[PDB]
């Protein structure tokens, strides 16, 4: 969400979709969580590095 | 070919696409070709497999 200041003098709230898991910020999806979520991507596909 | 006939059905190729290259997965394929017969079961239950 953000504030849209264009019409007249007041603003109104609008919204753009985040489209990804990674566009969740670091207070709500921290650095060691995205590391421990891609290590679960690894265990299911069983890819070879 | 129609794959409801051959000795290798679909989930044999689904195993080979998801392996690691470990030599324990070599002997898994040889242990995979047990033939599910009734006088095959005499062989493994004798040897405790």
């Amino acid at each position: 969400f953000f504030v849209h200041p264009c019409p007249g003098a007041r603003g109104s709230y609008r919204a753009t979709h985040r489209t990804m898991v990674g566009n969740i910020p670091q207070p709500l999806a921290p650095r060691e969580f995205q590391e421990s979520r891609g290590a679960q991507f690894d265990a299911v596909t069983n890819m070879t590095h | 070919m129609a794959e409801y006939e051959e000795w290798h059905k679909s989930p044999v190729a689904a195993y080979a696409a998801s392996c690691q290259a470990t030599p324990g997965a070599i002997s898994a394929m040889v242990s995979m070709h047990q033939k599910l017969s009734a006088p095959s079961f005499i062989c493994q239950a004798k040897h405790r497999m």
